[PDB]
DNA sequence: CGGGCTCCTCTAGACTCGAC
DNA sequence: GTCGAGTCTAGAGGAGCC
């Protein structure tokens, strides 16, 4: 309740205070995300993308549409698996008919609740049937590690094993919210049922090379909710403070001023702001405008990593007051050393 | 009645004005003079033509002092320039104690008594000084240190930026950042405008009584050199030649050698204020300060030597009073200046990139001709350097995946440690042809960018890359002849132009130069000049890529040519932004006051007399272009905007040199007006109706009035018929060679002739033993007198009479304007004086009084010109100003909105600058009731 | 027709020639983009974000739902409505100081009845009425410069002044496709009409500080089509090559392997792969290809894919660290030590 | 025989300094 | 100690003004 109030007040979640709803948040009926929530979800999507698609030569992006033209009067997509399966055939030319090969995408999924929208990151992995379980365990371990990496308390990120109606093996990842455990990701070993259903007859197009023999693959579905991931990380990261992981926190540096002269200090702050922005460090231009305690509380509630204060002293020697969110300590360091310090800190996070 | 006429029927001044100006009891021309005038005019077909009587003007002019107009001008100029001559005399009489053995490392002003002691003072507190200011160029434009010479003590000044080291200083300067000085005060220096520009109190909107004298100005007044003479003098220092020993270049060393002499002056080879840092100045403080003291002492010696010679060869007080008032220029600015700089630089960068993208693409596409030696079949790029250098040398488990990643990283790291055999400075693109490497910026370059970015239209490979073609023949560059084109067909011509050359010798082809706009003697540097745009439109000059590549290249070049050559000048202008306390109450209380808007001033670095004709020079403002639809940053003067509550009231003299030449020729022929054909043509006209000489020429030939100015003024000062033909072909491409020659004959047929008497009078003044100005009596430079150069440099000396007369015109206008503004308490001041245009920053409430004062000033100056020539009368045609421009910004016309590539929304939309108004005499009289009082 | 063949062959575009008609591309009824098309579009969106949101203190991102429920729901045709729904709440961030904007890149659904999905970038600029025309001109110049700074032929991008049925001022950008001009961006100087309609009642809630004065902001809306702009850049790019901008080429570098020893060169290539990936450089792993072709065929393939650089790690790399780099722009080859590759590739791109 | 000024970029040449 | 890449200089041609 307090966390949601902070999120609404500090522009993580949009809408009125009473409009805020646990179930609406969990189902996709919330009005939307504030700028900070948007930046946090973008950070999560970038981290997921680097983990899955970037660092692998078999995982590729896809552009499945939001609608399903043709007879079943189209309808909104409910899962990203179908677009990947539609992309399965013509994208085998990318890998020269080699197996395994994967397709991944982060898109908008519409589910019947009203209408709810969930931003879901899904990976569809095509596997020769022999190593389906081995690749399933590989992805289970890697995804659970990715979820646990940013957590202050990675014990709350749980895993469990289940079976579907047909009995195929499949795991289910979870996060332990204060009210209870909620699903954040799900893995299934579906097999060739959907691939054959969407490609009836002429199995020659569905074959793939596996040790110089042609094989029809088995699909592994890895589907996780990034919106629920955003909520899970906000709850995990909470003196009012939002101790988000530096790879996820939306705004990293707060840049402020002190007393006069206003023009020269503002020029110094603008130079520092541009220098930080040129190297991928998000800043909060708080120098465009209260007590130090109030500003520090506001920055702590906004998941701000560091606070920089430029005063009259800075013109004389270049020292800027530096404050850390994790450890409530202040230090003075030279201006030219601030950028390298921030880059190092983010890299060492 | 108030209508008057002369024996030649030209309408003269009104009866009341002629009574107040010329008095009574004049001398009639007499019978013989009138008979000669009538015979001349009738022979040249001008006698008997009526003219519309311009309305009679009735003014109660302010009470003129003395017994005639010349005495009035002398008394005004003497009263204006009396205390400053006293200050100069104080400088001349007294000497100085020797320079202190050790200077003071302190902030502010310190007074050096005897034996080198220093005493803290607020200001020097002296009526006369010699000034030299040093500025650390790398740090910025803030003053660093200065030394002031006084008839009683030495003086030294050091900024707190030199004394105190800080992490950062403000890049926008303030009055508190400058040197404090300043009832009249005189300050002398070698280029005193630069030293004046660093004074705190010179940037106040309200004027100050302090004036400044320049030794370069007096050097050009006494013994100067022309540009050709300067070149010859420098060539000699490394038919007549007696002028060498009586003249020197404006460098302080040469001026001291010429006027004082002795051991040569020495300058610091390290250049710690130009190429050095602030730390170098702090370490080398004593040496730099000693060099400053040496320079100021040499300036004092040169001033002592120059003042009597100048007062002898320029005896009229008006010349000195004008030079005093010509160096107090003032240009007000605001935040729109910074906005204009930013917008101009952004537009220039966008257009520059857009131009360079095509050139980079063409260069990249041509690199493929290296393969198979196909470059030697390219008609354009078969001459460049295609040689190549050589490179020079001296599912897995988590544990398994981690081990594989560690092994891969370690294997990569081991290879990354093999730089021992690697030379430290990387070879530049060894595998790309040399012509490519040259165009590619080196890696270490702070401003690095990918591709052959160093490529531009001005280079010698751009025409070869763009496959430019002249009439179906490829372009080709020759060092001895410039740009040309190769016409195939040699069997070792069916084309006509600048002719075959056997010098170039490209086998199987002839060589023809591109037709240059200034004849077959000149060479063409780049085929992307403005002159070649019509040739591309006509299809003679074509680009290989086709489409609009060539036209777009030349259009971009025309758009960015001025900013390319002037952005250093304009962006480096020193602007001091006054705080709220410095501004007057009128500006603060005005409705148009912007609390978040900066207000400042630029003081132009004007050398008052830096020409053999004593014209002023200024690198930026006297070369500042006017706003044009297709020029980046050409709204420069439009950024000079009067503060709230203030307007710029100014005017430009109409047909100045034509009238001066005509009045000289007339006074030579007979003691009246309109005696000659040229003077009668000049007098009979009106600029409002488009019947003036420039407009008449612009109608008789399809050139514009601005080009007609150049045509007429070339005709006066020795331009032969081929020059006129080239100008006609340049400004009017529809004219053929035969047609252009015909109009040259027509304009030069009657030049016993129409312009005979003015020519004779100018040659009379030029060949005199001591040539002098016909009005104010100022002698020519000693290096152009007949005893020095004899018959050489004739065109310079003949043009000198009219041009120095125009400078006397400016001096008279300045003196009269100062008198009128002081007498009736007109709250305004001098803004800037280009060669024949005077601008005045006047308060809003007194713009019409300023206009009346300007009209009275022009009337009195023309009457003085007539009186000094003995004519004793002034025509009504040229009596007053045709239009006095009342405007907030600075532009040639009050109607233009100044739409430029940098400012495409115009001055009215982007800024709050309404259009002004141009007013004639009658409108001013109706507005101000014919009186200058309040 | 050749360009669409290359785009579908190099997985810029999906489907067959039936759905690849230019009408299908312009409408939005085509199938999804291929992975290279997705990467080019994502680079375009990243550049748009860097230019509009990153280097602007007044701009914040906004989230608008793809459907607007209430009076059955409907999909969204424009991002402007969702952006205006956040005006009051995003007034709090800027301390009620104008100008300030809300930006969003998303997919809007258009009736073509079929539905054609378009990816659109939108900026909603709340400006005081006094300077509304000045800000409209500033944004027109800024957006046209943005489109022109990635274009090999910036002259193909044009702006045309236009007026609405109510007389409201606006501008329309274009790209001159070979058949004709197609609208790729639109600016409108909408007044307070939409704001007052969406927020009836007290107007003190909408007051923003124009310096020292409170005023209702005029809504300047900028809307650009990222799909049509991506196709515009594909046409602008198109020896068969796609000279896309170094900041827009979907794959920056292609990694290959020379003669033996195979085992060691694979380790070197994998380490270099990880290095370039960690340094934010997309790499095409051609060393994994088993059906090896000649150097010329690989060069043609990489040129069609808009590959800026081809790295060829040979056996000589194992002894002196020298790798061979070929560039699309020049077709020339150079040898650079393996230690300096990351630095240059970061320099080459950042300085583009 | 246009005159009087201003400053800029590009290129060739001489010179200087550092790495092999 | 010998040669190849930075640095300064000077000339040539173009482009602003009155
Ligand atoms: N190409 C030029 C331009 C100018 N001048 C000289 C002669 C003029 O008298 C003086 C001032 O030039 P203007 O262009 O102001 O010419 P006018 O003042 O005579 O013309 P206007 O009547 O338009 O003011 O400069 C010249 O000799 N050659
Ligand atoms: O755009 C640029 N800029 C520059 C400027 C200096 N550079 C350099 C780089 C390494 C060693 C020496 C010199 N590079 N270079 C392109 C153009 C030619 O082709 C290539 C290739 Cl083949 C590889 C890499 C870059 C390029
Ligand atoms: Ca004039």
């Amino acid at each position: 309740e307090a966390l949601l109030e902070i999120c609404q007040r500090r522009h993580f979640l949009s809408g009125s205070k009473q409009q805020l709803s646990r179930d609406s948040l969990l189902s996709g009926c919330h009005p939307g995300f504030g700028p900070l929530g948007v930046e946090l979800r973008k950070n999560l999507a970038a981290e997921w993308w680097t983990s899955v698609v970037v660092f692998r030569e078999q995982v590729f992006p896809v552009d499945a549409l939001h609608h399903k033209p043709g007879p079943l009067s189209g309808k909104l997509r409910e899962n990203l698996l179908h677009g990947a399966l539609e992309h399965y055939v013509n994208c085998l030319d990318l890998v020269n008919k080699r197996l395994p090969y994967g397709l991944a995408q982060i898109g908008v999924c519409f589910h019947p609740v009203s209408i709810g929208e969930k931003t879901e990151a899904s990976l569809v992995w095509f596997t020769p049937p022999r190593t389906s379980n081995q690749w399933l365990d590989f992805w289970l371990r890697h995804r659970l590690q990715w979820w646990r990496k940013f957590a202050m308390s990675p014990s709350n990120f749980s895993s469990s094993d289940c079976q579907d109606e047909e009995g195929r093996k499949g795991n289910k990842l979870y996060y332990n919210f204060p009210w209870g455990k909620e699903l954040i990701e799900t893995l299934w070993n579906l097999g060739d049922h959907e691939l054959l259903h969407m490609y009836p007859g002429n199995v020659s197009k569905l074959h793939g090379r596996d040790g110089r023999k042609n094989v029809v693959p088995c699909v592994l579905s890895v589907n996780g909710d990034l919106d629920r991931g955003m909520l899970a990380y906000l709850y995990d990261s909470f003196r009012k403070v939002l101790k988000l992981h530096p790879c996820l926190a939306p705004i990293k540096v707060a840049l402020d001023v002190g007393r006069g002269p206003t023009l020269e200090l503002r020029q110094v702050c603008q130079g520092l702001f541009n220098e930080l922005l040129e190297n991928g460090i998000s800043v909060w231009p708080g120098y465009l405008e209260s007590s130090l305690e109030q500003l520090y509380s506001k920055y702590d509630e906004m998941s701000i990593l560091f606070t920089v204060l430029v005063t009259e002293t800075t013109l004389e020697n270049g020292l800027i007051h530096l404050r850390s969110r994790d450890t409530t300590m202040k230090e003075m360091m030279h201006i030219s050393k601030l950028k390298d310090f921030l880059i190092k800190y983010i890299s060492s996070a | 009645g108030q209508l008057r006429h002369n024996p030649l029927d030209i309408q003269m001044l009104s009866r009341g004005l002629h009574e107040q100006i010329f008095g009574q009891g004049g001398e009639m021309p007499g019978e013989a003079a009138v008979r000669r005038s009538v015979e001349h005019l009738q022979k040249h077909g001008l006698w008997g033509q009526p003219a519309v009587p311009l309305p009679d003007v009735e003014l109660r002019l302010p009470p003129l002092y003395g017994d005639n107009l010349d005495q009035h001008f002398r008394l005004l100029a003497q009263k204006q320039s009396l205390p400053y001559l006293e200050a100069a005399n104080l400088l001349l009489q007294a000497q100085l104690p020797p320079k202190p053995p050790a200077w003071a490392w302190a902030e502010g002003w310190t007074r050096y008594g005897p034996e080198g002691e220093a005493v803290p003072v607020a200001i020097p507190e002296e009526r006369a000084l010699v000034f030299d200011v040093e500025v650390c160029l790398a740090e910025g434009t803030c003053p660093t240190l200065a030394v002031a010479i006084s008839p009683s003590a030495w003086y030294s000044w050091c900024s707190q930026r030199l004394v105190e080291e800080r992490y950062s200083w403000t890049s926008q300067l303030s009055p508190a950042d400058l040197i404090p000085l300043e009832q009249e005060q005189l300050v002398v220096g070698h280029n005193v405008s630069f030293d004046r520009a660093h004074i705190r109190e010179q940037y106040l909107i309200q004027g100050s009584r302090m004036r400044f004298l320049d030794t370069m100005s007096m050097h050009m007044a006494i013994s100067g050199l022309s540009s050709f003479q300067r070149s010859l003098w420098i060539a000699a220092k490394q038919s007549s030649w007696d002028w060498l020993d009586i003249s020197s270049v404006n460098s302080l060393a040469e001026v001291h050698r010429l006027y004082v002499g002795g051991p040569p002056l020495e300058k610091e080879p390290r250049e710690l204020f130009v190429k050095g840092t602030m730390k170098d100045i702090r370490e080398n403080f004593q040496d730099l300060m000693q060099y400053c003291a040496q320079d100021v002492w040499a300036t004092h010696e040169v001033f002592q030597q120059q003042l009597p010679l100048f007062l002898e060869r320029c005896p009229h007080p008006v010349t000195l009073a004008g030079m005093l008032e010509m160096g107090v220029s003032y240009l007000p600015v605001n935040q729109n200046w910074e906005r204009y700089l930013a917008e101009a630089q952004g537009t220039y960068e966008e257009l520059q990139r857009e131009m360079k993208k095509s050139l980079m693409d063409l260069a990249n596409d041509a690199c493929q001709l290296l393969s198979g030696e196909r470059y030697k079949e390219d008609p354009w790029l078969w001459d460049l350097e295609w040689d190549l250098q050589e490179f020079k040398q001296k599912p897995c488990s988590e544990e398994e995946e981690f081990q594989q990643d560690v092994m891969a990283r370690a294997c990569l790291q081991k290879l990354k440690g093999t730089t021992e055999l690697l030379p430290k400075r990387p070879q530049h693109l060894p595998g790309h042809p040399g012509w490519y490497r040259k165009l590619c910026p080196r890696l270490d370059d702070p401003a690095w960018t990918p591709g052959p970015s160093l490529l531009s239209l001005q280079m010698r490979v751009t025409p070869k890359l763009m496959a430019l073609t002249w009439d179906g023949f490829p372009l080709h560059y020759s060092e001895r002849h410039g740009w040309g084109y190769l016409v195939p067909g040699r069997r070792d011509s069916y084309h006509h132009g600048n002719g075959p050359y056997n010098d170039v010798d490209i086998p199987g082809c002839w060589f023809f130069k591109l037709p240059h706009k200034d004849g077959n003697s000149c060479n063409v540097g780049s085929p992307f000049a403005k002159d070649f745009l019509p040739k591309m439109e006509d299809g003679t000059l074509q680009a290989g890529p086709g489409g609009a590549s060539g036209p777009r290249a030349l259009e971009i070049n025309k758009m960015i040519s001025f900013w390319r050559n002037a952005h250093k000048r304009i962006s480096s202008q020193m602007v001091v932004w006054l705080p709220r306390s410095a501004l007057p109450r009128a500006v603060i209380r005005h409705p148009d006051y912007d609390e978040e808007g900066l207000y400042g001033a630029i003081l132009p670095q004007v050398v008052t007399a830096s020409t053999i004709t004593r014209r002023a020079v200024e690198p930026t403002w006297l070369t500042a272009s006017n706003a044009r639809p297709d020029r980046v940053g050409s709204e420069l003067k439009a950024m000079v905007q009067a503060p709230p509550g203030y307007t710029l009231v100014g005017a430009d003299v109409d047909s100045q040199e034509l009238w001066i030449a005509a009045v000289l020729g007339d006074a030579h022929f007979a003691g009246m007006h309109g005696c000659t054909a040229f003077g009668w043509m000049t007098l009979q006209g009106r600029k409002s109706r488009g019947t003036d000489l420039h407009s008449k020429t612009a109608t008789t030939v399809g050139i514009s009035r601005e080009h007609a100015k150049i045509f007429n003024y070339g005709r006066i000062y020795g331009a032969g018929q081929p020059f006129a033909e080239r100008l006609l072909m340049q400004f009017n491409h529809r004219l053929t060679q035969q047609e252009a020659a015909e109009k040259a004959q027509q304009m030069y047929a009657a030049t016993g002739g129409t312009e005979s008497e003015m020519f004779n009078k100018l040659e009379s003044i030029a060949t005199s033993d001591i040539p002098r100005t016909p009005v104010l009596g100022c002698c020519i430079s000693r290096a152009l007198e007949p005893s020095a150069v004899q018959e050489e440099f004739m065109t310079s000396r003949v043009n000198w009479v009219v041009q120095s007369s125009a400078v006397d015109y400016l001096h008279l206008m300045l003196v009269a304007m100062k008198w009128l503004f002081e007498e009736f308490a007109i709250d305004g001041r001098f803004c800037i004086s280009i060669h024949d245009e005077v601008r005045y920053l006047v308060r809003e409430e007194d713009r019409y009084r300023a206009a009346l004062a300007l009209q009275i000033t022009n009337l009195l100056t023309r009457c003085m010109f007539a009186y000094k020539l003995g004519l004793n009368d002034l025509p009504q045609s040229v009596a007053f100003f045709s239009a006095v421009d009342i405007d907030r910004c600075l532009r040639k016309e009050v109607t233009m909105d100044c739409k430029t590539p940098s400012n495409p929304t115009g001055m009215e939309r982007r800024y709050g600058i309404p259009q002004g108004e141009a007013l004639d005499i009658y409108q001013i009289i109706e507005l101000t009731k014919g009186s200058l009082e309040k």
